[PDB]
RNA sequence: AAGCUGAGGCGAAGGCGUCUACCUAGAGGGUUUCUGUCGAUCAAGGGCGAGAGUAGGAGUAUCCAACAGGAUUAGAGACCCUGGUAGUUCCUACCUUAAACGAUGCCGACAGGAGUUUGUCAUUUGUUAAUGGCAGAAUCUUUGGAGAAAUCAUAGUUCUUGGGCU
């Protein structure tokens, strides 16, 4: 059974960025393409396409080699503000790189983003 | 640890198999773990030309008996059918004739 | 008259063509003679045996004893090497090792904080394994000092990092392990690709197509 | 401008069963069993090969023909005058400096990497790249810059290699058919040789 | 009566350079080999000069493997460099498979002038 | 690597693999720097070469083969041989 | 139920080989059928479970714990030999254990080539075959990673530590 997506997807990128692969095939979903999306702003990846089959999905993303791991950790822990940078001290492995996709109430954005925000939420994982 | 692959056993697949006998021990032992098909005339050789003097019919030919063979480990090891051998030419699944 | 270079890169060295460490270790080149890594930081660089330990082969008249040795090199700014050696005297086992390790020698740093001003710890947590034992170098605040044990102390001053933490794991007595997993994590600090060695810049000219007439004629 | 699959499609398409890094360079196996290496990307190869070639030395430059098909490897030398190995390769020869014939090279180029692993994987521990003149059956790892081609037949090695100073010399000048032909570049049996001892004397 | 590692290696190594000299017989090639060579003893050459002798009814026949001679140095670069009138390459047809005439379709090249089929 | 007041900081930079782009650190030795010739059309050199670089993990695999293809194409040193075709 | 009989097939595992008719189950394939999340794993609880063993009938050829002789040995309660009842076979109740072993729990994803082979379909007249698809079963390897090592395409994706349950 399919427990999870955003943790089984997360595994396959990093399986293809280890390999030095150019193009991954990932059922997609609408947390997938926004960790996708999130991560596509500070340039760890490349660009991707959400295709279409009446279906649950496809995504293709375009690899574009400067990417290490992607986590998805579950359970789904509540995480707010105060409480957030212990969890930047266990999760990433330096302190001067390296984001958590947590997400906010507005959205899915980095712990950079969401204390700019001034708003926390439940974490989704990492990369770095 | 594990010596072989294998285990010595030839199965893959199934949970039982069928006992045969070694020819000089008789003990039972499974199918799937030492056989020969085993060709010899049944005269001889040199005895055979003296035969082919006092043969009822003319030429004729001199017939084969024919066996399969079951040992088991023990009994295969003490006649030289099988020995022991290196670890890394145990892999070698082959017999030891070679062909072009 | 003093070493006589064999190979092509001693004969640059000798020559006096190339000049820095890093050229050769940007190039990936094999440094196949320790009169090579005298020349380019002679100055600095120290022997230090780590420990020596004894070793016993059995035979039909009763145990071949020799004795296994560490020597670890060591420039204060950011370089490190490390070699074993297994001999019958204690001396030639030494004088060894001492040599194995200039064969085999950039640790790359970073700061915990803030950029500050020079850096002074590993860029981020890394591990080396050898054997049973791992090692992982942690990030760690300015002016904290070194924590681990007195094995791996010692190399990680040499290293040169100002500040460190460490988490051990597995069997840490069997020091020639534990020793050599350390020096396998600082290999595995410029292993780890960072956001910082993006960009491409022009791929510098190798030093023996550079130098090819030189060399010849 | 310019047909030399006369010359190539004469001797060599020939193959046995292919390798997954070559399945690009063959077209169709053919019925029987036999597949069918592709004239256009051999040739076309070969022009990348000569501008590899193109060392800033060619004594430095290292040709290096284990199997007999040994020849073609040492005109190959004296043409572009680079350095070769005779017999067998003797191992440690990129590394171990205390072998007396020590030449660490800025490439080398190789007969068949399946015959010999022993030369191409000691490339890996001094920062050699290979070019090889594989047939299909053929590992790839540890090598640039593929020749699609035969190794079992005597003239199939040999119309490469002499193809390969051609295009190599047209490149740094001294060339503008220049005389020495692919006939020079052949592996010749004792039995081939037997009538070259007779040639010589019937000159006289 | 085996002939050590010594004694071969200086017998090859004589005739390296004094091929020139030497013949079939024995008794030549030991008076031969201590002018060649300063050897101590007397034993010595009588086993050296028969290597010598032995190497040479097998040089009455192919060339042997590990020693080279000069004379055969000198004509085997003359048995190398030439090469025969002709380049041996033009049948001129050129015949050629059924599948291997529609890959000179595929590359762009047919109507070669080069046969096909049978 | 930056100190941020200015500068830059660290020595040596590791050159990065072409087809793969990780990182390529000291003592992978089987590690490759080629050069390749440009050339004027008609084959006339121009003195001036394209450096193309591997790391040790894309020739062990076997595909450092497929990526000179590729690499080449993408400069304009070949023509025809990356992509198409297999019959 | 010999030979055919194999690193071949089927079965949840234990296990299943002559041929014929009979009742019965299902895996895999194909499917522009139907339903629409009905599912994963599991304390208790329930069944199946080699061989030995037990109870009561029906058998009793072979082989045979015990037992009886005969040898050998210092002794031989054993190995070897000659005889031998219980058991070994069928039916009705039980027992519930094995190196019950891939000594590897079950469901889910991804990561490498190579040729074997079983079932079945697809495009071809290479039709008891060729190439390719799903599902099995093994194997090889100069591949990567893991491991204390032996070794392992899973024992990989794990101090770069979190898919779900026992």
């Amino acid at each position: 059974v399919r427990t999870s997506v955003l943790a089984d997807a997360l595994k396959a990128i990093t399986n293809a960025e280890r390999r030095g692969m150019r193009q991954v095939l990932i059922p997609s979903s609408k947390v997938i393409i926004a960790f996708l999306k999130v991560m596509a702003s500070r340039n760890y990846i490349g660009d991707f396409e959400v295709i279409d089959d009446h279906r649950s999905g496809k995504i293709v993303i375009n690899l574009l080699g400067r990417l290490n791991k992607c986590v998805a950790i579950c359970p789904r822990f509540d995480v707010g503000l105060g409480d957030l940078e212990m969890w930047q001290a266990k999760l990433l492995p330096s302190r001067q790189f390296g984001y958590v996709v947590l997400s906010t109430d507005k959205g899915i954005m980095d712990h950079e983003e969401a204390r700019k925000h001034n708003a926390g939420g439940k974490i989704l994982g990492m990369f770095f | 640890p594990v010596k072989r692959r294998n285990h010595g056993r030839s199965k893959m697949n199934r949970g039982h198999t069928r006992t045969v006998n070694c020819m000089n021990c008789g003990r039972q032992v499974p199918k799937d773990k030492i056989t020969r098909f085993a060709i010899k005339n049944m005269v001889d050789a040199s005895s055979a030309k003296d035969v082919s003097d006092a043969c009822i019919y003319q030429g004729y030919e001199l017939p084969k008996t024919y066996q399969k063979q079951y040992y088991c480990v023990s009994c295969a090891v003490h006649r030289h059918v099988v020995r022991p051998r290196n670890v890394n030419v145990r892999r070698n699944r082959v017999p030891l004739f070679l062909k072009l | 008259g003093g070493w006589q270079p064999r190979t092509k890169l001693g004969r640059l060295v000798k020559s006096g063509k190339i000049k820095s460490i890093e050229e050769i270790f940007y190039h990936a080149i094999p440094i196949k003679e320790a009169e090579i890594v005298e020349h380019l930081l002679g100055e600095d660089l120290k022997d230090e045996i780590m420990k020596i330990m004894p070793v016993q082969k059995q035979t039909r008249a009763g145990q071949r004893t020799r004795f296994k040795a560490i020597a670890a090199v060591g420039d204060g700014k950011g370089h490190i090497g490390l070699g074993i050696k297994t001999a019958a005297e204690v001396a030639n086992a030494i004088k060894g090792a001492t040599i194995y390790a200039k064969l085999s020698i950039p640790v790359r740093r970073g700061y915990w904080g803030n950029k500050i001003g020079l850096p002074h710890t590993v860029p981020n947590t890394v591990t080396g394994k050898c054997g049973s034992i791992r090692m992982r170098l942690i990030p760690a605040p300015r002016g904290s000092g070194i924590v681990a044990g007195t094995a791996a102390k010692k190399l990680l001053t040499m290293a040169g990092f100002e500040d460190l933490f460490t988490s051990s794991l597995g069997h840490t007595k069997t020091t020639f392990n534990f020793l050599v997993a350390t020096y396998k994590a600082m290999e595995e600090t410029f292993k780890f690709l960072t956001p910082d060695q993006w960009e491409d810049r022009a791929f510098e000219e190798h030093p023996f197509v550079k130098n090819s007439d030189w060399l010849h004629g | 401008a310019v047909i030399k699959m006369m010359l190539a499609a004469k001797v060599y398409l020939g193959s046995t069963n292919l390798s997954f890094g070559m399945k690009p360079y063959v077209f169709t196996c053919r019925k029987d069993g036999t597949h069918v290496i592709n004239l256009a990307m051999t040739y076309e190869k070969i022009k990348l090969a000569a501008r590899m070639i193109y060392a800033v030395e060619e004594p430095k430059d290292v040709l290096a023909s284990t199997k007999s098909f040994t020849r073609a490897v040492h005109k190959f030398a004296e043409f572009l005058g680079a350095n070769y190995v005779e017999q067998r390769f003797t191992p440690g020869l990129f590394t171990n400096y205390s072998i007396k014939n020590f030449c660490e090279p800025r490439l080398m180029i190789v007969c068949d990497p399946n015959t010999d692993s022993q030369a191409v994987h000691e490339a890996a521990y001094a920062n050699i790249p290979c070019i090889a003149l594989c047939d299909t059956d053929a590992h790839l790892d540890y090598v640039d810059c593929v020749i699609p081609c035969n190794t079992k037949n005597k003239n199939s090695m040999g119309l490469v290699m002499w193809l390969l100073t051609r295009e190599v010399l047209r490149l740094r000048g001294a060339l503008t058919e220049w005389s020495v032909l692919p006939d020079l570049f052949f592996y010749r049996d004792a039995a081939d040789e037997a009538k070259i001892a007779e040639a010589l004397e019937a000159e006289g | 009566r085996i002939r050590t590692k010594t004694t071969k290696r200086a017998a090859r190594l004589v005739i390296e350079r004094f091929y020139g000299q030497l013949s079939f017989d024995f008794q030549d090639n030991k008076r031969v080999c201590d002018a060649v060579a300063d050897i101590p003893s007397k034993r010595m050459r009588n086993k050296i000069a028969g290597y010598v002798t032995h190497l040479m009814r097998r040089l009455e026949r192919g060339p042997v493997r590990g020693i080279s001679f000069k004379l055969q140095e000198q004509e085997r670069e003359k048995r190398d460099n030439w090469m025969p009138t002709t380049s041996k390459l033009n049948v001129p047809k050129i015949l050629v498979d059924p599948e291997t005439k529609e890959m000179l379709a595929a590359i762009g090249l047919g109507e070669m002038e080069g046969v096909e089929v049978f | 690597m930056q100190n941020d007041a200015g500068e830059i900081v660290d020595m040596l930079i590791p050159r990065k693999c072409m087809a793969t782009d990780r990182l390529i650190p000291p003592h992978d030795h089987a590690s490759v720097q080629i050069q390749i010739a440009k050339v004027n059309d008609d084959g006339l050199p121009t003195g001036e070469f394209e450096t193309v670089v591997f790391s040790g993990y894309v020739r062990a695999l076997g595909e450092s083969d497929y990526a000179l293809n590729r690499i080449a194409t993408e400069k304009g040193l070949l023509t025809g041989v990356y992509r198409n075709e297999a019959h």
